[PDB]
RNA sequence: GUAAAUUUAACUGUUAGUCCAAAGAGGAACAGCUCUUUGGACACUAGGAAAAAACCUUGUAGAGAGAGUAAAAAAUUAUCCCAAACAUAUA
C-alpha cells in the first residue's frame, strides 16, 4: 500500500565531494535556512499538505526562514520534493534596530543592510 | 592540427573575430562625443521616450496622451515628472539604459487632464447543471495624462 | 459586453494639457427637497460641503433649485455640451461628495469603451516601415532575373 | 531570459527587485517628491518583518545554546561538591 | 561601417557605451538611397466576377452582395483613429 | 485497438521526450541540493530542547486570551437616538 | 513548527460513488466485471497530453494592450491514406 516514507539517514551523511560542490562548510554549520515552495501541495498527500501550512509555507516563491534544528529538519525531511532550501548567509552581521526597515535579501541567499532604492 | 576542407569539419556559422579592445574603446569614445555634440548644438527634432510609468511600458512623444488604470492622487491639471525612462530617440540617434537613464540626461514631463472610471465591465460565473450563476459589475478607475515634453541633455 | 456598445478613442477636449488646463465641468444643478426623506443625505451637502466646493475650484457655476418635490439629482453641464445626469436618492454625505467631485475632474467625453490606451497624434519620428526599408537597391534598379 | 539573471545575481524577473520596481516612478514639476507607491510600503512591511523574524531566531537560538553551556557547567561544579575527605 | 553583421543591406549604425557604462549610444543616420542605383521614369455579373478575381487576384466568394442583415449592422460613422 | 485507449494489454506507451528528462534532471538535482543542506544541523536534539518554549507559551495565551474574550458588543444611546433623524426638515 | 483542539446548546444534509498508483481475494494472472484496504483526483479553477471529469502542472478568486516560470515536441531497420514538411547556423 502507499504510506509515508522513512528516508535512510545514510541519504544526508554529505561527502567531502558534495562539501566542494556546494558552498560547504562542515563545521561552524549555517544558522537558518531559507525555503521557498516550488510544487503544489495538490496530488500529494494529506500530511504534506499539513507540513507544507505548518512551516508558513501558503504561497509558492515565497521565501521564508527557519532554523537549523533537527524538529524542522525532521519536519522538512518529508516536504524536501516539494521546497528549495538555501542557508541565509550574512556576509555582515544581523540588522541592528535602527537600520532594520532599510533592510533586503539578494537571490544568492545572502541578506543585506545597504538597500537604498 | 589540421584538417582538410569539408562540409562538416569547420562550423557553418562564419565565424567572427571581435575588433581590439583598445582601438574599440577609441572609436567608442569618437562616436559618444560625436553624438554629444549633435545634443549640444541642436541637430535632433522630435523625440520619443520608452517609459515605464507605474505599471509598465508606455512609448510616449510630445503632445500625446496616455491612460493609466488606476488612480494617481493629484489634483486636476497639476504637473509631474515620470522618472524611469529607458529609451530616448531622435531622428538619427537613440540613447538606451541599462536599464535606466540618469535623471539628468533624460526630462519627461507631463500633466494629469482627466480622471474617470472605466465602462461597466461584466464579470459572469456560470457551470452547466448546478445552479452556478454568479453576476458581478466593475467600474476600474483611469486617469489620462498628457505627455508635455522631453528635453534631452548633452551631459554624456 | 463590448460588441454590444458603442466605442471610442482617446480623446481630449481641445488638446487640453499643451497651453494650459481648463476644467470641463462648467455648471453642476443641484435639485433638493426642503422636507423629504429621500433629499436628506443631498440636504446637509447643501449646508456642510457645497460652499467649500465651490471656492475650491471656481470656474464651475452651482445652482441649487430647493424645489417642494420628493426626488434630487444633479445635472452635470460640460463645455462640449455632453449633459452627465445622476442620481442622488437615498444617498449620503460621503457618496454625494465622492460624486459631485468624480463629475467635476473628468471631460464630458462619453464613459463608453476606450480601444488604444493611447492617442498619439505624430505616432512615428524615425520613419513609418514600408516593405523597402532594410531591403537592398541594385545597379540601375534591375528587378530579378532581367538583363537589361 | 531569467536563468542567466540568476547566475548573474539578480531577481529572475524584472519586476521583482531592481532599478524598476524600487525607485518611485513620478515626482512633482518644481522638484519636490512623491508619496510613495503603495506596492513600495507592502514590500518595505513585508521585509521588516523578514529582517525581524531572522534577529527572533538567531538570538533565540544562540540564548539556547547558552543556556545549555551554563546548564552543562552547572552539572559539572555540583559534581564537585561531592568528593570531600 | 564596421561590419561583423554586414550592416550594408540597410545602412550602418555605429554602437558605444558611455565612459562608465550605464547608458548605450548608438549612432545611426539615414543613409540615402544613391542615384546610379536609380532608374528613369518612362514617358455582364458572372464574368464581372472573375476579371475583378483575376486583376486584384482574389478569389471570386467576396465580391457577390451581402444581404439587409449584413448591411444594417455595419457601421455608418465609425471612429476615427488618430 | 479494443477500447480506452489508453489502457489494455495493447496500451500505446508514452514516449519520454527530452525536455521532460531536462526538466525530472532539473528537479532531481535541486533534490540533491536539499539533500545537502539538511545534512549538517547545528543544535544536537539534546542542546536544543525547550530554549523557545517561552515564546510559545506567550502565543499559547494570547490565543487563549483572544478565545476568552468573545462577548457582544456595547450598546449605546447614540445609536437609537440617531436613528430618530431620517425626517430631518428645513423650516 | 504551529493555531488550533476538546467540550457545551442547536438543527438540517450526505449516509455507499467513479478512475489512477500500490498490497490482495474471486473471475480467464479477460471486461469500462464484482469485493476489502493506504494515498490521489473527480463531482470546483486553470494550463498541458489531439479530442479528454479520473493522468502531469497549479489553487482564494477583480483591472492591465507588463514580466519569469510550471507540466509540455516520438525514437530504431470490413465508406477514404490521413498534419504540411524538414537528415546540420551555435539550446
Amino acid at each position: 500500500k502507499f504510506t509515508r516514507s522513512r528516508i535512510p539517514e545514510k541519504v544526508f551523511q554529505a561527502s567531502p565531494e558534495d562539501h566542494e560542490k556546494y558552498g560547504g562548510d562542515p563545521q561552524n554549520p549555517h544558522k537558518l535556512h531559507i525555503v521557498t515552495r516550488i510544487k503544489s501541495t495538490r496530488r500529494r498527500p494529506y500530511w504534506e499538505k499539513d507540513i507544507i501550512k505548518m512551516l508558513g509555507l501558503e504561497k509558492a516563491h515565497t521565501p521564508q526562514v527557519h532554523k537549523n534544528i533537527p524538529s524542522v529538519n525532521a519536519k522538512l525531511k518529508v516536504v524536501k520534493h516539494l521546497i528549495r532550501i538555501k542557508p541565509l548567509k550574512l556576509p555582515q552581521g544581523l540588522p541592528a534596530e535602527e537600520n532594520m526597515s532599510n533592510t533586503c535579501l539578494k537571490s544568492t541567499g545572502e541578506l543585506v543592510v545597504q538597500w537604498h532604492l | 592540427g589540421y584538417v582538410p576542407k569539408t562540409s562538416l569539419s569547420s562550423p557553418p556559422w562564419p565565424e567572427v573575430v571581435l575588433p581590439d579592445p583598445v582601438e574599440e574603446t577609441r572609436h567608442h569614445a569618437e562616436v559618444v562625443k560625436k553624438v554629444n555634440e549633435m545634443i549640444v548644438t541642436g541637430q535632433y527634432g522630435r523625440l520619443f521616450a520608452v517609459v515605464h510609468f507605474a505599471s509598465r511600458q508606455w512609448k510616449v512623444t510630445s503632445e500625446d496622451l496616455i491612460l493609466i488604470g488606476n488612480e494617481l492622487d493629484l489634483a486636476c491639471g497639476e504637473r509631474i515628472r515620470l522618472e524611469k525612462v529607458l529609451l530616448v530617440g531622435a531622428d538619427n540617434f537613440t540613447l538606451l539604459g541599462k536599464p535606466l537613464l540618469g535623471k539628468d540626461l533624460v526630462r519627461v514631463e507631463a500633466t494629469v487632464i482627466e480622471k474617470t472610471e472605466s465602462w461597466p465591465r461584466i464579470i459572469m460565473r456560470f457551470r452547466k447543471r448546478k445552479n452556478f450563476k454568479k453576476k458581478r459589475i466593475v467600474t476600474t478607475p483611469q486617469t489620462v495624462l498628457r505627455i508635455n515634453s522631453i528635453e534631452i541633455a548633452p551631459c554624456l | 459586453t463590448a460588441r454590444g456598445t458603442p466605442s471610442r478613442f482617446l480623446a481630449s477636449v481641445l488638446h487640453n494639457g499643451l497651453g494650459r488646463y481648463v476644467q470641463q465641468l462648467q455648471r453642476l444643478s443641484f435639485s433638493v427637497s426642503r422636507d423629504g426623506a429621500s433629499s436628506r443625505g443631498a440636504r446637509e451637502f447643501v449646508e456642510r460641503e457645497v460652499i467649500d466646493f465651490a471656492r475650491r475650484n471656481p470656474g464651475v457655476v452651482i445652482y441649487v433649485n430647493s424645489r417642494p418635490c420628493c426626488v434630487p439629482r444633479v445635472v452635470a453641464e460640460y463645455l462640449n455640451g455632453a449633459v452627465r445626469e445622476e442620481s442622488i436618492h437615498c444617498k449620503s454625505v460621503e457618496e454625494i461628495s465622492t460624486l459631485v467631485q468624480k463629475l467635476a475632474d473628468q471631460s464630458g467625453l462619453d464613459v463608453i469603451r476606450i480601444r488604444k490606451p493611447f492617442h498619439t497624434d505624430n505616432p512615428s519620428i524615425q520613419g513609418q516601415w514600408h516593405p523597402f526599408t532594410n531591403k537592398p537597391t541594385t545597379f540601375r534598379g534591375l528587378r530579378p532575373r532581367e538583363v537589361q | 531570459g531569467g536563468q542567466w539573471r540568476l547566475q548573474q545575481g539578480l531577481a529572475a524577473n524584472p519586476s521583482g527587485y531592481g532599478p524598476l520596481t524600487e525607485l518611485p516612478d513620478w515626482s512633482y514639476a518644481d522638484g519636490r517628491p512623491a508619496p510613495p507607491m503603495k506596492g513600495q510600503l507592502r514590500r518595505k512591511a513585508e521585509r521588516e518583518t523578514f529582517a525581524r523574524r531572522v534577529v527572533l531566531l538567531s538570538q533565540e537560538m544562540d540564548a539556547g545554546l547558552q543556556a545549555w553551556q551554563l546548564r552543562q557547567q552547572k552539572l559539572q561544579e555540583e559534581q564537585r561538591k561531592q568528593e570531600n575527605a | 561601417t564596421y561590419s561583423p553583421l554586414p550592416d550594408d543591406y540597410n545602412c550602418n549604425v555605429e554602437l558605444a557605451l558611455t565612459s562608465d557604462g550605464r547608458t548605450i549610444v548608438c549612432y545611426h543616420p539615414s543613409v540615402d538611397i544613391p542615384y546610379e542605383h536609380t532608374k528613369p521614369i518612362p514617358r455582364e455579373e458572372g464574368p464581372m466576377i472573375e476579371q475583378l478575381s483575376k486583376m486584384f487576384f482574389t478569389t471570386k466568394h467576396r465580391w457577390y452582395p451581402h444581404g439587409r442583415y449584413h448591411r444594417c449592422r455595419k457601421n455608418l460613422n465609425p471612429p476615427k483613429d488618430r | 485497438i479494443p477500447g480506452r485507449q489508453w489502457i489494455g494489454k495493447h496500451r500505446r506507451p508514452r514516449f519520454v521526450s527530452l525536455r521532460a528528462k531536462q526538466n525530472m534532471i532539473r528537479r532531481l538535482e535541486i533534490e540533491a541540493e536539499n539533500h545537502y543542506w539538511l545534512s549538517m544541523p547545528y543544535m544536537t536534539r539534546e542542546q536544543e530542547r525547550g530554549h523557545a518554549a517561552v515564546r510559545r507559551r506567550e502565543a499559547f495565551e494570547a490565543i487563549k486570551a483572544a478565545a476568552t474574550s468573545k462577548f457582544p458588543p456595547h450598546r449605546f444611546i447614540a445609536d437609537q437616538l440617531d436613528h430618530l433623524n431620517v425626517t430631518k426638515k428645513w423650516s
